[PDB]
């Protein structure tokens, strides 16, 4: 007899406060931690 | 046996017991952080 449980859960609530940009970094934080370099430079631009 | 009288007994018995046991497992861990400020906003980048 094998059992094995597997469970793992990972969630993530960006906070960009750019009107618009604002849902960008905060959208692009599914699957991707880290932020995008363009993305990042487009943020403080707006 | 004796002279008719014949007596004959014969035992044999064996034993056998073995246990191995093996454990080997490794764990790693590194955390790693930075911190930087800029003082036009293109500069962000």
């Amino acid at each position: 007899a094998a059992s094995g449980t597997q469970n793992n859960v990972l969630r993530g609530e960006p906070f960009i406060r750019g009107a618009g940009f604002i849902s960008g970094l905060s959208y692009l934080e599914l699957d991707n931690p880290a932020g995008n370099k363009r993305r990042y430079s487009a943020w403080a631009e707006s | 046996r004796v002279l008719f009288a014949k007596k004959t007994k014969v035992e044999h018995r064996c034993t056998t017991n073995k246990l191995s046991e093996k454990h080997e497992g490794s764990f790693i861990q590194g955390a790693e952080k930075s911190i930087s400020l800029i003082r036009s906003e293109y500069g962000a980048a």
